[PDB]
């Protein structure tokens, strides 16, 4: 159940 | 600058629970922590599946301290490289993208100690991490102090107590936000009569006995957290262990165990002036 991270990241 | 928060040290301000440490100085039934109380903690996060992997801790603008079983462990086939997992600094929320407070990093170079016993004991069981590019300091975020030998001669004592945190598992649910407790150090010999395993020097166990009341234990998702303590000479923060290993949480006659960090701070030092 974990919130999106920014894509910028991944 | 290590080990001064700057939300209390820094401005007199005391936790809710530090007066316990010092006292004694002569996450499973854990309490929520308060916003800055441990801005060295760090969460180790997998990119995909997207989770929770380990604690870990900020010790320089540059470098991770956190277990070695964390990324490598073939009995249940994992292992990890820089690319797979993000690093992220500053939180309280388990889940939630704290925006404008956590900064995310990516990994450079993950370092396992060459003697990491993963087929016996978990022997040596620590692992540095260098960061892509330095991560800014703030409220929120500041690295703890590495333990000298002074300081890890007086301090790490039976019957003393340290702060473990984590988001790991709350039973043997996971907690909304990160969760403190605060544990005793345990004799080497009661340490020992309480498993089968082979216990090392690198090692030490902490919680309470059966018969002393209060309880509380790290669990799963809490490897590679600190085990911190805070100094009476310099009142400064000292990491001196790494959640490692237990046999279950909060068991009666059981007790977790920490990689004794100032035992291998010649492989940590090593490392970082090798490496930068
Ligand atoms: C030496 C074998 C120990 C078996 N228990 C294990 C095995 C492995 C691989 N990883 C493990 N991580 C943990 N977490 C952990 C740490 C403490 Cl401080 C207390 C209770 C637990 C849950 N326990 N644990």
């Amino acid at each position: 159940d974990f919130e999106e991270i920014p894509e910028e990241y991944l | 600058d290590c080990g001064l928060r700057p939300l209390f040290e820094k401005k007199s301000l005391e936790d809710k629970t530090e007066r316990e440490l010092l006292e004694s100085y002569i996450i499973v039934e854990g309490s929520d922590a308060e916003i800055g109380m441990s801005p060295w903690q760090v969460m180790l996060f997998r990119k995909s599946p997207q989770e929770l992997l380990c604690g870990a801790s900020l010790i320089s603008d540059r470098w991770v301290l956190t277990a070695a079983h964390c990324l490598l462990y073939p009995p249940w086939d994992k292992n990890f490289t820089e690319n797979d997992l993000l690093v992220r600094i500053g939180k309280h929320s388990r889940t939630r993208y704290e925006r404008n407070i956590e900064k995310i990093s990516m990994l450079e170079k993950i370092y396992i100690h060459p003697r990491y016993n993963w087929r016996e004991n978990l022997d040596r069981d620590i692992a540095l991490m260098k960061l892509k590019k330095p991560v800014a300091f703030s409220d929120y975020i500041h690295p703890v102090c590495l333990p000298d030998r002074e300081t890890a001669a007086s301090l790490l004592q039976a019957g003393y107590k340290g702060r473990v945190t984590g988001w790991g598992n709350l039973k043997e649910g996971q907690p909304s936000v990160l969760q403190v407790v605060n544990l005793p150090i345990v004799e080497r010999p009661v340490c020992k009569d309480s498993t089968r395993i082979r216990i090392t020097d690198n090692m030490f166990c902490a919680g309470y006995k059966p018969d002393e009341g209060k309880r509380g234990d790290a669990c799963e998702g809490d490897s590679g957290g600190p085990f911190v303590m805070k100094s009476p000479f310099n009142n400064r923060w000292y990491q001196m262990g790494i959640v490692s290993w237990g046999e279950g949480c909060d068991r009666d006659g059981k007790y977790g165990f920490y990689t004794h960090v100032f035992r291998l701070k010649k492989w940590i030092q090593k490392v970082i002036d090798q490496f930068g």
